């Protein structure tokens, strides 16, 4: 009957609807690969599908995928065990190195762009004429990280000019250099802003920007991967 | 404790934003609406501008003479009475033409004609407001994914007011339009059509409507979660994978041996839900025109 | 096998319970402590409905059924073939979800990202405990419970709603029912604009956020914006389990009688009860 006809049909349908998700969900991170960075005996059962290519606007190009998969970046871990399985190391400071939750990926080192091809993300001062418009304003608040000490102070907000939204505090440190904090890992109080993931002596080490009214990508990964790298990093220096 | 990042803490306004060109024809915006503080703890502050156009003034126009056709045959209903109007505001309903009637235009107006002519106002407001979805991506050069789902819902809303019941030869077979007299209806469609539990396509859209409350609790949880990386700057994590993208990604793989990527988790999405009223509109189409009684039909698996 | 971006990730870390001692990962898998203990659950549950299979005589999958104690038994045990096996499948579930979600807690510590997914799958863990656990418990039985059965839940799903009339009639579940169909609504159409973006016409470059706020300010005059949307998602899909949760707990403690008669609260409040007319009149 028809019924069962659709039934029928419709199951076929999900299976190959799966496989198709499944396909296009392998764009990114394949082929597999052994610890050591070699290709990996075991792919499993789904194929990479053919690759599609993305058209970059403001003339950045394209991007293919699937495509070689690089880090493009150095790693300094090592391996604990003699077997597959087992955690990696750090083989200096992972803050410094960048590895484990203060990982960052080598993205373009140039700013996100909105539709018209200006800077997604300005220092408030050169975004005409943004401005605070609900909350505690941050900017002239005391900056204190997890340790209980003061880190430095708020000197702006960092906002995303088509989307209308606080993406970093900019904060002045002692030596008068600034770092740039995301906006998701602070919490801004009356008298006060309050970091939990980095003791203030960390703040300095916070990477830095190449160019003081702009961010690019990989500044970004750099100073988000740091900042999180914290909870787990310095949590002998926090603090009940 | 650490901020969630479930609403903003600071918010900021600059000019209102007027969109993107394109090829949209701008004399058909108007202007920017009020900015609303309210709204922007946990979204966009930012109303309008909204689209017009001659598409969107019959939309608008159709679906309120659809609203208001069914709301003068409830202060009918009431005797012109506001404090019985609000009194039995769940109760009352517009119901479609008796089964003699078939699929005749032939009904008295208060015995089913008003019923196709609020019918006929919700038709054109709907499929002109497809028509929208469609155009106003084609105008900002956009796929065309948002009219395809629309679709998905429209399927079922079709297969319910229209092809069901022009299959069945009467408009009787239709929804009437009320509160609770569509609740009625839709107990009354399960049990006359031998429980609707034993529709296979109707424990498939339950599935993904589960599975759509599944897939967005985690999708939105794990945009949270990687929100202090940039996480919900999806488009830029497509074209340039970052720390969010991996960490969100390794979250799923550590959990449950698999993930996906900032692309295909919207394919995920958009299939399971458009698959919710896929699945339904199927499952509806087919009762009564073809399956009578499914609790018969499974004992026969067919 | 790793992603090729993974290994600089595996760092040692952010376990909860055993410092190191779980601290590895099973191909794709994370352990840890919870890894361990979800295992244990899991696998004890698994057995246990075998066994329960065995005592019922059937190993076809929907045919298996675990159902919980007879409402004699009250909130007593009850022998292992009656009752008894359900009683410890269910305490092993819910060391398994429990164990799940701590599982998640560690691996978000050791990526450094929020807690927001095991927060969020709380929530279903306690949707589940509302059903098997607090509703039976206020009502006085474990027999209130559903049984393990792929199609014997679905008969308690229809029993313990007619039980209280045509169940649509719960205000709890209309806004319960309101919160999924929006949810549903907001995934469809989040998937389709972020796709809709990342791929244009043929031939163009892919269009921006604020292509996507333009899109939907021109189609319905507004935006809730990138940020909005995955926080709106997540309050819809939480709320529509809360509002399930709150509309089971409710029903057969605080109200018992058929949910459409819970409506002539409205109906018969003082200055219209008595107006002739309409459909009450
Ligand atoms: C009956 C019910 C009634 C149906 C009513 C409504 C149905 C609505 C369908 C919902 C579609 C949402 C998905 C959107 C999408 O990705 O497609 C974009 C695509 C257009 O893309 P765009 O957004 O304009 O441009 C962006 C890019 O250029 C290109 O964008 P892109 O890359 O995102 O799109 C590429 C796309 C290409 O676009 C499509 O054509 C999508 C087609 C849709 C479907 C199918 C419907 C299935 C229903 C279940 C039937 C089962 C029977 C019971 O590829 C797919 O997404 C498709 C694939 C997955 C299906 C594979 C499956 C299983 C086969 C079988 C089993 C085999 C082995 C198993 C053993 O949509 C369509 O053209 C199809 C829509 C229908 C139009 C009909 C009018 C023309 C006649
Ligand atoms: C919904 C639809 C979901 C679609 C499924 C998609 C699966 C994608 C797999 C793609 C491959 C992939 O890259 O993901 C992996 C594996 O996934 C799972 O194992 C986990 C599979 C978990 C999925 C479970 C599904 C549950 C069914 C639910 C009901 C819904 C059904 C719908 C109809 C990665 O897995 C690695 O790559 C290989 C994949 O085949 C290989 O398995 C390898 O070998 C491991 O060596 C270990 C030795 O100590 C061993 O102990 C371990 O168990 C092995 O996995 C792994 O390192
Ligand atoms: C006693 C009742 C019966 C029952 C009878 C029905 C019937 C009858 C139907 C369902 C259907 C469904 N049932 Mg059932 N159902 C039962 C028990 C359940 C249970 C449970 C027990 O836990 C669950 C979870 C469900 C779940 C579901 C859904 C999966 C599905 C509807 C999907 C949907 O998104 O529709 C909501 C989406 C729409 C209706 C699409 C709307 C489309 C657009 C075009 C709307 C236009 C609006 C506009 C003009 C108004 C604008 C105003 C705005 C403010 C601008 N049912 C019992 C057995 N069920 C439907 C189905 O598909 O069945 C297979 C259906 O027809
Ligand atoms: C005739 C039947 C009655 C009816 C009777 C009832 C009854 C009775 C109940 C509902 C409940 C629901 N009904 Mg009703 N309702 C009816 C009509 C409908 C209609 C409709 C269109 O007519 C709709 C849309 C709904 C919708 C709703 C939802 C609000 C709610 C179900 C979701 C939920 O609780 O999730 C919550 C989610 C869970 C419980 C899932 C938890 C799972 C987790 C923790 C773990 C599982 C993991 C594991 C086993 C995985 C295996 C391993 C593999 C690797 C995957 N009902 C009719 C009128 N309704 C239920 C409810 O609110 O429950 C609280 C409920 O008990
Ligand atoms: C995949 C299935 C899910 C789904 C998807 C979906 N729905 C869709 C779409 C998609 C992808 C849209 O693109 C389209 C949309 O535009 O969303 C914003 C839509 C939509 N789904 C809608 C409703 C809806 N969807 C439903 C469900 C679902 N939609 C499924 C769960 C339901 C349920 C669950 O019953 C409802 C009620 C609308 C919000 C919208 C379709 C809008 C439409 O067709 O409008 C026509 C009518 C009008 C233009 C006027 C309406 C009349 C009003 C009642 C009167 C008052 C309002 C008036 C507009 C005010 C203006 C006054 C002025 C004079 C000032
Ligand atoms: C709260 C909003 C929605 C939600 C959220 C949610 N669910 C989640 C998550 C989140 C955020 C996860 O992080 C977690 C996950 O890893 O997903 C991939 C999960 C999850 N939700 C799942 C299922 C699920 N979620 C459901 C729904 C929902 N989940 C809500 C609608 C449903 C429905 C609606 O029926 C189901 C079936 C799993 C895919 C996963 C949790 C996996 C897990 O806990 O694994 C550990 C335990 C086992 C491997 C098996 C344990 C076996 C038992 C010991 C025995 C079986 C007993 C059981 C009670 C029998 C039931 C028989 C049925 C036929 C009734
Ligand atoms: C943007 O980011 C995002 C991603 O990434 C970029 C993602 O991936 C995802 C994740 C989403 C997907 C991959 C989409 C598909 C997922 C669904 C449709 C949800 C439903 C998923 C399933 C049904 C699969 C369920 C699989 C499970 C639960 C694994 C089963 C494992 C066992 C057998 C349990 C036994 C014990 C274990 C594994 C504990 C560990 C112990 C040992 C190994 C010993 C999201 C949400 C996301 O937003
Ligand atoms: C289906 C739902 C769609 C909503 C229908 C919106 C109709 C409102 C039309 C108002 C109007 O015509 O212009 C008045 C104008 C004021 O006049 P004006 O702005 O047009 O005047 C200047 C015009 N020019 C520059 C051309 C000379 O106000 C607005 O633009 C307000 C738009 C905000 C409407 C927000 C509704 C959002 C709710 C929807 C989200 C939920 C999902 C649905
Ligand atoms: C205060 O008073 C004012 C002035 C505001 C007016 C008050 C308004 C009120 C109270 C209105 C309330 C409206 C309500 C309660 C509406 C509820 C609607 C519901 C619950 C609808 C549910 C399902 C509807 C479906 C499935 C409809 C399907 C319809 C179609 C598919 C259209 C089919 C087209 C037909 C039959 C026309 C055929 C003719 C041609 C030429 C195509
Ligand atoms: C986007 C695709 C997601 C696939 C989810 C598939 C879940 C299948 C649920 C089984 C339902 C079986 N049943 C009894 C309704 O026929
Ligand atoms: C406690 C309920 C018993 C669950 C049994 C195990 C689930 C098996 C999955 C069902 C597969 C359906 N199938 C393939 C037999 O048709
Ligand atoms: C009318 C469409 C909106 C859907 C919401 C469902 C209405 C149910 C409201 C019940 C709440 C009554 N209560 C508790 C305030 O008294
Ligand atoms: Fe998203």
């Amino acid at each position: 009957d028809l019924a069962s006809l659709a039934i029928y049909s419709f199951w076929i349908f999900l299976a190959g609807l799966i496989y198709y998700l499944q396909t296009e969900n392998m764009r990114e991170g394949y082929p597999l690969e052994n610890e050591d960075g070699t290709p990996a005996a075991n792919q499993g059962p789904f194929p990479l599908p053919k690759p599609k290519t993305f058209i970059l606007p403001h003339g950045r190009g394209t991007l293919t995928v699937p495509g070689p998969e690089s880090e493009d970046r150095p790693i300094a871990l090592a391996r604990t065990a003699v077997s597959e399985g087992f955690p990696h190391a750090p083989t200096g400071d992972p803050m410094k190195d960048g590895v484990g939750p203060a990982s960052w990926v080598a993205r373009r080192d140039l700013p996100e762009l909105d539709g018209h091809g200006h800077n997604k993300i300005k220092p408030m001062k050169a975004a005409a004429g943004f401005h605070v418009s609900a909350g505690k304003n941050p900017i002239g608040l005391p900056v204190r990280g997890c340790d209980l000490e003061i880190a430095g102070k708020v000197v702006d907000i960092w906002v995303d000019i088509p989307e209308q939204m606080a993406r970093f505090l900019e904060v002045e440190l002692k030596d008068g250099s600034t770092r740039l904090l995301p906006m998701q890992m602070v919490k801004v109080q009356s008298n006060r802003v309050h970091v939990n993931a980095l003791s203030s002596d960390l703040f300095a080490g916070i990477p830095t920007i190449k160019s003081p009214t702009e961010v690019t990508l990989l500044e970004e990964d750099k100073i988000c991967g740091y900042v999180a790298g914290g909870l787990m990093y310095a949590a002998p220096k926090r603090k009940s | 404790a650490e901020y969630q990042n479930i609403f903003s803490q600071v918010q900021v306004r600059g000019p209102a934003d007027l969109g993107m060109t394109e090829d949209v024809n701008l004399a058909n915006r108007s202007g920017v609406g009020p900015f609303s503080t309210l709204l922007g703890w946990f979204g966009n502050a930012q109303l309008g501008p909204i689209y017009l156009g001659s598409l969107g003034v019959l939309s608008l126009f159709s679906g309120l003479m659809w609203f208001f056709t069914i709301g003068i045959w409830f202060w009918y209903q009431a005797g012109w009475n506001p404090a019985v109007f609000l009194r039995d505001l769940f109760f009352f309903s517009l119901e479609p033409p008796a089964p003699e009637y078939g699929l005749s235009f032939a009904a008295p107006l208060k015995e089913g004609g008003l019923w196709l002519i609020a019918s006929f106002f919700m038709f054109v407001a709907v499929w002109s407001w497809w028509g929208r979805t469609y155009l106003r991506a084609q105008a900002l050069g956009m796929g065309k994914h948002t009219a395809w789902a629309f679709l998905s819902a429209i399927w079922l809303w079709m297969v319910l007011g229209f092809i069901r019941p022009i299959l069945m030869g009467s408009w009787s077979e239709a929804v009437p339009y009320g509160i609770f007299s569509h609740l009625d209806w839709t107990n009354n469609f399960s049990l006359v059509h031998g429980n609707l539990f034993y529709n296979p396509f109707h424990g498939l859209s339950i599935a993904f409507l589960y599975g759509s409350a599944l897939l967005f609790a985690m999708h939105g949880a794990t945009i949270l979660a990687v929100s202090r990386f940039g996480g919900e700057r999806e488009l830029e994590q497509i074209a340039d994978r970052g720390t969010a993208a991996e960490r969100a990604a390794l979250f799923w793989r550590w959990t449950m041996g698999f993930n996906a990527t900032m692309e295909g988790i919207h394919r995920w999405a958009i299939w399971m839900a458009v698959l919710v009223t896929l699945t339904g509109g199927i499952g509806i189409l087919l009762s009564g025109t073809v399956v009578d009684n499914w609790y018969v039909w499974g004992q026969n698996h067919g | 096998a790793l992603l090729s971006f993974e290994r600089k990730y595996r760092v040692p870390g952010g376990t909860l319970v055993g410092g190191n001692l779980f601290d590895f990962w099973v191909g794709p898998f994370y352990v840890g402590f919870f890894g361990v203990a979800t295992f244990f659950f899991a696998a004890l549950g698994i057995i246990l409905i075998a066994w329960s299979a065995v005592l019922q005589g059937t190993w076809n999958p929907q045919l298996i059924s675990v159902y919980p104690p007879a409402l004699e038994y009250g909130l007593g045990g009850a022998p292992l073939a009656k009752g008894g096996l359900w009683q410890i499948i269910t305490i092993c579930a819910t060391g398994a979800f429990v164990s799940w979600a701590l599982r998640e807690v560690e691996i978000c510590r050791k990526l450094g990202i929020g807690y927001h997914i095991p927060f969020a799958f709380a929530f279903a863990i306690l949707a589940y405990l509302t059903l098997v656990l607090f509703r039976p418990v206020m009502m006085g039985a474990w027999g209130y419970a559903f049984p393990y059965g792929i199609w014997t839940h679905l008969d308690w799903v229809s029993n313990t709603g007619y039980t209280y009339g045509n169940f649509h009639y719960n205000p709890a579940h209309m806004i319960a029912i309101s919160f999924f169909f929006t949810n549903a609504l907001a995934l469809a159409l989040h998937g389709a604009l972020v796709l809709s973006a990342a791929n244009p016409e043929k031939g163009k470059e892919m269009r921006t956020p604020d292509h996507e706020d333009t899109f939907f300010r021109d189609l319905v005059g507004y935006s809730i914006g990138t940020l909005g949307i995955h926080r709106l998602g997540l309050l819809l899909s939480l709320s529509a389990v809360f509002f399930s949760a709150l509309c089971m707990i409710i029903t057969g403690t605080i109200w018992f009688d058929q949910w459409v008669d819970w409506w002539q609260w409205w109906v018969k409040l003082p200055w219209w009860a008595n107006i002739p007319g309409g459909i009450n009149g």
